[PDB]
């Protein structure tokens, strides 16, 4: 190429980002997701609706480990999510090369954080459209870290992203609380997720992870069919 | 050898609760020494030292660079080092330099961050960690402080009877030997406090 | 050690012993010594071990890259080429004794030879190795132009059964390889 | 209207007008065809004289690539010089490469994907050029292949570069092939030549014939045209 | 909803779409292609029309079942182009796999990489995305046959009755239509539902010299292209 | 040192001898040569210890991201592709002399790699100092497809062998079982060599030694 | 690398950004110079502090060598930045040639510099 | 940004070519006169204050031990020019032991004059006038910022230069003196400056055979003047 290399990105007079604020507004027009973070564990969802009836479960996955005990899942564009999620991959494996221990996820977040807000400066590239829901059990306290397309990060008890997201964080600050355990956690997630998906929703609408001390683990829709079987 | 062209020797010994780390105070040329008060031993966060054995241009510039890496991680991250993550940085900097390398034998000896157990290994030039349990040694003597420590070592030992026992060892081994001498100084340390003696040694 | 591959009107033989050895300790006592590339074509390495298995491994990946890119069966004259462009151009490091043989729809046959230097050359019969001397002394003497598949067997059977009983690193267990146009037919020979 | 500048932009109906003013530049330039027979492969171009400038010699469209390859190139004429020169290249790697002569269909894949590079970037313009490549092998046969200026390439019996694109075609596909030496095949593409814009438009033209094939045992070159001279006595024959 | 250059490059619209990539989604359309994949059971189909209106023009070079590894076959659509170039990409990066990991690569790994390649190309601006459409096909053990589709815009999937190109809104209506019965796919019962959604998408029951026909099936986990003789056999075995 | 590898009837056990010297001198009671791959391979190493286990680690954390990249269980060949191609990169200036072993979906597969990057597919090999100690009393005492057992007391008889030998190990002879299913490890498996008890002992007092200057500094 | 000019000619025959890049230096803090015939004096005026704060290092006038002296106008970071580079660049004459640093030759420097980098890619 | 640095005219030459010419035209007037005796220079130096100091301000430069210079407008490009030129006379005598005649001087720097590229900076906006002694005698050159080198018999330049070359064409022919031309050249200056005439506006600058150093006149230049 020819390396022409000046940002797109630039202020405005008022003294905005006008295209990471669209890239806002992309994130904000796609699939719902919600994240929980419980007094042992922290539990991820997402709502997965097929387009047609064609479509196979088995082959793209939304929620997605990095370590054995670092769960990780998105809010807007599958392209960008796997290229930032095989980045991660790299990236704590490094870390793992480096000290010979599992990586924090406060380590993953500034990491990431700092990728992606140079994915922001860079020149003529586009920001990526994804909010990702970052999480795991470090050192007995877990923790739930949501990023956005600007490259900043926060930590919630809980939230969500996508569709209505405001409905459903409306909710689970009315419904959920600081202390439950991993099924309430659970119960509650599929309860705002239920909120604001479609009415036919089975084993393979959603598709949930959880992060347990012991380490992440990924649900399957065996255990999801037995427990979202008229979950309340 | 090259490693025996300025001396040194370190020696480390875990005790019950405790551990005590110990190194000799002469610095010179091959037959020429210089100085008394050559620093081997240094402080990297709390409760827990590291020694530096060999070609003391290494132990300086290992020093500074360890110092720099330490103090990047934990201002990167707020905790304390532990141990384990030491020794991993300290074979990955000495593994950097697989044909350039550094000629030291570095000792980690430190305590636990939550708990208080002890930790001791030492590594070699190029990088390979070794855990053990009763004491590791490093430098120019080795065989002295070999026999010294697996004629004397018992494996629960209040910090007194650990004190005086790397005393002994210590004193003995370094008489015994040549090039490295001139006085020994002395860590004891633990979870409550951090002793550090210097002993009188044969000044010949 | 000893390698050898004999061409005749269907198609090819090829052979080796086993016997990779280190100094005088063998390190290992059986050995694929001829290793396949295409599923037509073979080729049977000596000298260095790592470095003629790196060399057969980059082969195979151009070759096969080629091959699917032509959508044909590939030619051998095409590896020999490949083989000797890979030993000359960095040479000075490598010590392979590689022989390419196989058969070809458009060319039958055919048994190339690359030595130690990196030149290739047509032959009819090759002998390779530290421990193939004493059978490429009597190769020109008991081959005949025009054999069969169970007379080059048999040739090749009392090559390699004299070169494994003389040579003190020769030894070990016979390695047989038929290549024609029908099929690949490999067999072992042993005691 | 707007997106038709770069070479990188689309279109709102979602095809390239940089391709498009690229396909259809050469349709001005000369008329340049192709054929094959049984056993070889020969070219044929209506060559015009500027006005009387000119030297029946100079700067011949009929290239020859390889030992058994040659363009017969038509369009804007540096831009194909350059890519005949790519193709020099490509033949040359091949044959320190692997030692023997390139097959057709790997080089036209590769010719292609090269104009397909310099159809994708912004930087470049796609190439202004349309040619054609013939061969013979003797366990392959004739090969007849075509490119056009965005990098499709396929296989053809026949062919026309030119204005009578269309008005060519009309009767080389009435032209027994098949069971045709070229020899015959000389005169028919002089015939065919000759049909096409005698005088109407321009006064004079001027005939150069590429061949190749297995009666010039795997050699590509010019005919001999004034050897057997078979237009002229042939052409005031095809008049009436 | 134009604002700034949202019309040209790779930037980010208000209320957050982007249209330079949803102008290539119909750069598949002009090609005027239609391919249909089927997985029912253990063999995989795959189906694809020509459009050859040339006696001129050949026909074993117009074929767009792509060979990419001896397990591994796919389909193309949109423009030829970008299609070659793509093929090329899975071919080298197939090899690349098979060096560097020891075995054959898996059809949903490679899927991914092309996915991941196409992001390079989408990710940064000045750079022509490609627009062709990729299906996949390939066998694997413990999973069976598999599908897979490739955008242009680097998402993937891979499903069971797939279909992409010019008509196959229709198409997948009448596979949602067909694919809700809950009968064995016994791999003419495939052959046939393939050639009769075809031909009633477009309507034609035309003659086995249109239709190219890719086969793998777990008894025979090489690429398998069909011949005139058998794939006139099915037709007229679906010929009631 | 002196690693060795078999192949059972259904899949791998693997042993060696954890006296790690520097030079003429034990330094080492206990080194864990065995090491970490992936829930189905291990590799153990000999010769230079700092190369093989910084190589160990590095190919350990490539296939778990190939792994996790991929969503299924690795196989040992990518495993030996990735280890020769790295060796033969560095030209044999490392020195890793590695047995490498794992059961995947085609069952056991145990390989030797010599540090220029020459490997072996065989059903048992012997690498390190001692290694001819333990080829003995395998070439002496194998067949194939044995039991579990069995393979068990060979693996380890062949090892105390080397032991008895020069340059073996103080230590409880570790071995490792990797079946298709369960994977096992055992560090204290056999203790040969139990420590003689001083009858001294060699011993002090608190304050027996001449103290200079002594220092008080607490902590929280 | 930018490949592009700021410094592209007028229709006329002018610059657009030199010349009207010297209106940034004339909407600036006013100081003057004189030389008497052994003493030099100069300063700089328009303070402008809080009246409540700390102006030591807001000092606009400062030294290269202990021969030299500095003044500037316009906006302070070029300055600033101008002023290291010719530290350096005096201390690297005090390195080659051992004399104490003539004026011109520094003056020379920072001109060429400051014309080469006007002259440079974008 | 209409037209920029890389596109032609529908009908004649480049956009910014024309403009550097065009951009010749602020700097002041200068005038060289080849004579075969000896090239003498003048320029103006357009002094406005009082502390504008005179000597600092140069117009003449000295490229080699016979080889002068006058700029043209832009000043700053102008002496990168001249010290590049100076260190290639200097690569000249270095690798050949002699001197670098003056019109190998002028195509080493017109290698250059049109090297402008942003890519793959601008072209530069100076016409310089160059005398020299070679073995030929002496010399009278004129470049351009195009590159466009020629030889001029006396050229004059800047602003003024129409009346200049008219008033200079009046007087010139093939076989004039020396003080004749300087005092010539002066009577042109004093006509197309709006100051009056005195020792600090201009400077000359003449060389000869055996007078090769020293291409100056200093304060006995006010003699000259009075001698109108």
């Amino acid at each position: 190429e020819r390396g022409y290399s000046f940002s797109l990105t630039t202020f405005s007079p008022s003294g905005k980002l006008v295209q990471i604020e669209y890239a806002l507004a992309a994130v904000a027009g796609g699939a719902p997701s919600v994240g929980i973070k419980a007094a042992n564990g922290v539990v991820l969802a997402t709502e997965k609706k097929q387009k047609s009836i064609l479509y196979d479960e088995r082959s793209v996955h939304k929620v997605e480990p990095i370590t054995k005990h670092i769960g990780l899942v998105y809010s807007g564009m599958g392209p960008d999510y796997r290229v930032l999620v095989h980045r991660a991959r790299k990236l704590a494996q490094q870390y793992y090369l480096v000290y010979q221990e599992p990586i924090p996820t406060a380590q993953l977040v500034q990491r990431v954080a700092s990728v992606m807000q140079e994915y922001t400066q860079s020149g003529g590239v586009r920001p990526f459209g994804v909010s990702l829901l970052i999480c795991g059990w470090n050192e007995g306290r877990p923790y739930l870290f949501q990023s956005d397309p600007s490259g900043a990060y926060f930590a919630w008890k809980a939230t969500a992203m996508g569709k209505n997201y405001v409905n459903g964080k409306t909710f689970l600050e009315k419904r959920y609380n600081e202390d439950l355990e991993l099924e309430d956690a659970i119960h509650t997630a599929i309860l705002t997720l239920k909120e604001s998906f479609e009415g036919q929703m089975t084993e393979d609408n959603i598709e949930v992870g959880i992060c347990n001390e012991a380490g992440f683990r990924r649900l399957t829709p065996t255990e999801v069919k037995d427990y979202l079987a008229a979950i309340a | 050898s090259i490693m025996s062209y300025n001396g040194g020797a370190v020696m480390a010994m875990k005790g019950k609760n405790c551990v005590a780390i110990a190194a000799d105070r002469r610095f010179g040329i091959q037959a020429q020494m210089v100085t008394t008060d050559f620093q081997k031993i240094f402080p990297m966060g709390d409760r827990l030292y590291i020694g530096l054995a060999g070609l003391a241009t290494d132990v300086q510039t290992v020093a500074q660079r360890l110092k720099f890496r330490l103090n990047l991680y934990e201002l990167k991250e707020g905790r304390q080092i532990k141990p384990y993550t030491l020794m991993s940085m300290v074979a990955n900097l000495l593994y950097e330099k697989r044909f350039g390398p550094y000629y030291t034998e570095p000792v980690i000896a430190g305590l636990d961050p939550k708990t208080f157990k002890p930790f001791i290994c030492s590594l070699d030039l190029i990088g390979c960690p070794m855990v053990t349990d009763d004491f590791v040694v490093s430098g120019t003597c080795a065989e002295q402080m070999y026999g010294m420590c697996e004629s004397l070592w018992e494996p629960n030992m209040d910090p007194d009877h650990l004190f005086e026992t790397i005393s002994q060892a210590m004193l003995n081994a370094v008489d015994r030997d040549a090039v490295s001498g001139m006085g020994v100084i002395v860590h004891i340390i633990e979870k409550d406090k951090i002793t550090t003696r210097t002993l009188k040694a044969r000044m010949d | 050690t000893t390698i050898m591959a004999v061409q005749f009107d269907g198609g090819v033989v090829l052979g080796a012993d086993s016997r990779t050895t280190t100094g005088s300790y063998i390190a290992n006592r059986v050995t694929d010594k001829l290793t396949p590339i295409h599923d037509r074509i073979f080729c049977c390495r000596s000298g260095s071990a790592a470095d003629t298995q790196a060399v057969a491994d980059a082969v195979t990946y151009q070759l096969g890259f080629h091959s699917i890119e032509l959508n044909e069966p590939p030619l051998v004259h095409t590896a020999a080429s490949l083989f000797k462009e890979m030993c000359y151009r960095y040479r000075e490091d490598l010590m392979a004794g590689i022989i390419i043989a196989g058969w070809d729809p458009q060319e039958g046959g055919q048994v190339y030879s690359v030595p130690m230097g990196g030149m290739m050359v047509r032959q009819s019969f090759a002998i390779g190795g530290s421990g193939s001397s004493y059978i490429y002394g009597y190769v020109d003497a008991t081959y005949r132009e025009g054999m069969t598949k169970e007379e080059c067997l048999q040739f090749t059977a009392n090559a390699l059964a004299l070169a494994m009983e003389r040579d003190g690193s020769s030894g070990g267990v016979i390695r047989l390889a038929a290549i024609a146009e029908s099929g690949v037919e490999r067999q072992v020979l042993l005691g | 209207t707007g997106y038709d500048l770069s070479a990188s932009t689309f279109s709102p109906d979602g095809r390239v007008f940089q391709v498009e003013y690229a396909m259809k530049a050469v349709e001005n330039s000369s008329t340049a065809i192709g054929i094959r027979c049984k056993d070889g492969v020969v070219f044929g171009v209506e060559k015009l004289v500027l006005s009387k400038l000119y030297e029946e010699g100079s700067n011949k469209r009929l290239f020859n690539v390889d030992r058994h390859v040659g363009m017969a190139v038509a369009g804007l004429l540096a831009d194909a010089r350059s890519l005949a020169d790519i193709a020099r290249e490509e033949a040359s790697n091949f044959r320190s490469n692997f030692g023997y002569n390139i097959p057709l269909k790997h080089l036209a894949d590769r010719v292609a994907m090269y104009v397909h590079a310099y159809t994708l970037y912004s930087a470049v313009r796609p190439f202004g050029c349309s040619f054609m490549l013939g061969s013979y092998s003797v366990n392959d046969g004739a090969q007849l292949y075509m490119i056009d200026p965005s990098g499709v390439s396929y296989g053809y019996w026949g062919c026309a570069i030119g204005k009578a694109r269309q008005a060519a075609k009309t009767e080389i596909e009435k032209l027994q092939m098949k069971e045709m030496t070229c020899r015959d095949i000389v005169k028919e593409v002089a015939k065919i030549i000759y049909i096409v814009h005698d005088e109407v438009k321009d006064k004079a033209f001027e005939l150069e014939l590429s061949w190749v094939g297995e009666l010039t045992n795997g050699r590509h070159e010019i005919v001999p045209k004034d050897i057997r001279e078979e237009a002229e006595k042939y052409a005031k024959e095809s008049l009436k | 909803s134009s604002a700034g250059f949202d019309r040209h490059i790779t930037i980010f619209s208000p209320e957050g779409r982007l249209y330079q990539v949803e102008y290539a989604f119909k750069a598949i359309n002009q090609g005027g292609l239609t391919s249909v994949a089927v997985r029912g059971k253990d063999c995989a189909v795959i189906v694809t029309q020509k459009k050859v209106p040339d006696k001129l023009l050949d026909s074993s070079t117009v074929t767009h079942l792509f060979k990419i590894t001896e397990n591994i076959g796919c389909v193309m659509t949109g423009m030829t182009a970008d299609s070659r170039s793509q093929v090329q990409r899975a071919r080298y990066e197939a090899a690349n796999w098979k060096y560097k990991y020891g075995y054959e690569i898996p059809v949903d790994m490679l899927c991914k990489r092309i996915a991941d390649i196409s992001q390079v190309y989408t990710q940064n601006a000045e750079m022509r995305p490609l627009g062709c459409c990729m299906i996949l096909i390939g066998i694997d053990e413990e999973q069976g046959p598999q599908v897979y589709k490739c955008d242009p815009a680097g998402y993937y999937c891979g499903f069971k009755a797939t279909a992409a190109g010019v008509k196959q809104t229709e198409s997948t209506s009448f596979l949602e239509k067909k694919v809700k019965k809950k009968f064995d796919w016994t791999f003419e019962q495939t052959v046939e539902t393939a050639i009769t959604c075809l031909s009633t998408v477009l309507s034609i029951d035309f003659k086995p010299s249109e239709i190219e026909v890719g086969v793998v099936t777990v008894e025979n986990p090489k690429f398998r292209i069909l011949t005139e003789a058998e794939i006139d056999a099915h037709l007229v075995a679906l010929a009631e | 040192t002196t690693i060795a590898g078999v192949v059972y009837k259904d899949g791998i056990v693997l042993g060696a001898d954890t006296r790690a010297t520097e030079g003429m001198v034990v330094a080492d009671k206990n080194c864990s040569k065995i090491h970490f791959i992936s829930p189905n391979i291990y590799c153990c190493g000999a010769g230079t210890a700092a190369d093989t286990d910084m190589t160990t680690q590095l190919i350990s954390s490539n296939l778990e991201l190939h792994s996790l990249s991929t969503g299924r269980l690795p196989r040992v060949v990518t495993a030996n592709r990735m280890l020769k191609q790295m060796l033969f990169r560095y030209q044999g200036y490392i020195g890793a002399a590695l047995v490498l072993g794992g059961v995947d979906v085609t069952g056991p597969h145990l390989y030797s790699i010599y540090p220029h990057g020459s490997t072996d597919k065989l059903p048992y090999v012997t690498m390190g100092s001692g290694s001819l100690a333990a080829m003995a009393v395998f070439e002496d005492k194998f067949r194939p497809d044995m039991e579990e057992e069995e393979a068990k007391n060979l693996v380890s008889e062949a090892i105390a062998a080397g032991i008895f030998n020069d340059l073996g190990s103080g230590s409880n002879i570790d071995l490792c079982v990797i079946s298709k299913n369960k994977l096992d490890f055992l560090r204290p498996y056999t203790v040969p060599n139990k420590k003689g008890t001083r009858l001294g002992r060699y011993r002090c007092e608190k304050g027996t030694t001449a103290v200079l200057t002594e220092k008080i500094t607490p902590l929280e | 690398s930018y490949d592009r000019a700021i410094t592209v000619f007028s229709p006329d025959g002018h610059l657009f950004q030199v010349e009207y890049a010297q209106e940034a230096v004339k909407k600036g803090s006013t100081a003057v110079g004189v030389r008497g015939r052994d003493i030099v004096v100069l300063g700089v005026e328009k303070k402008s502090v809080a009246k409540l704060q700390d102006e030591r290092t807001v000092r606009k006038i400062c030294a290269l060598d202990d021969n030299v002296c500095m003044a500037f106008a316009g906006l302070t970071a070029d300055a600033r930045i101008v002023i290291n580079r010719a530290r350096v660049e005096c201390q690297s004459h005090r390195l080659t040639v051992e004399d104490p640093v003539t004026v011109e030759y520094i003056t020379r420097y920072i001109a060429s510099l400051k014309q080469r980098y006007t002259q440079s890619n974008g | 940004y209409d037209r920029g640095v890389n596109t032609f005219s529908p009908e004649g030459r480049l956009f910014q070519v024309e403009y550097a010419i065009e951009a010749i035209k602020l700097g002041s007037t200068a005038i060289g006169i080849q004579t075969s005796e000896g090239v003498c220079l003048a320029v103006e130096k357009r002094i406005t204050s009082p502390l504008m100091e005179p000597s600092s301000i140069e117009k003449i430069v000295e490229i080699d031990a016979h080889i002068g210079c006058a700029m043209s407008g832009l000043i700053a490009d102008a002496k990168t020019l001249i010290d590049k030129a100076r260190v290639e006379t200097q690569n000249h005598w270095f690798t050949y032991n002699e001197t670098m005649t003056v019109e190998s001087v002028t195509q080493a720097v017109s290698n250059l004059a049109l090297q402008f590229g942003e890519e793959d900076s601008r072209p530069f906006g100076v016409a310089l006038l160059f005398g020299g002694v070679d073995e030929k005698g002496p010399q009278l050159f004129h470049m351009d910022p195009s590159g466009t080198f020629v030889q001029c018999d006396a050229r004059a330049i800047g602003s003024a230069s129409e009346g200049a070359q008219s008033s200079l064409q009046e007087v010139y022919h093939k076989s004039m003196t020396l003080k004749e031309a300087i005092k010539s050249s002066l009577i042109i200056l004093k006509q197309v400056m709006e100051e009056k005439l005195n020792a600090t506006n201009i400077e000359l600058a003449t060389v000869q055979p055996g007078q090769n150093f020293h291409m100056f006149t200093k304060e006995e230049l006010e003699e000259v003047i009075k001698d109108i």
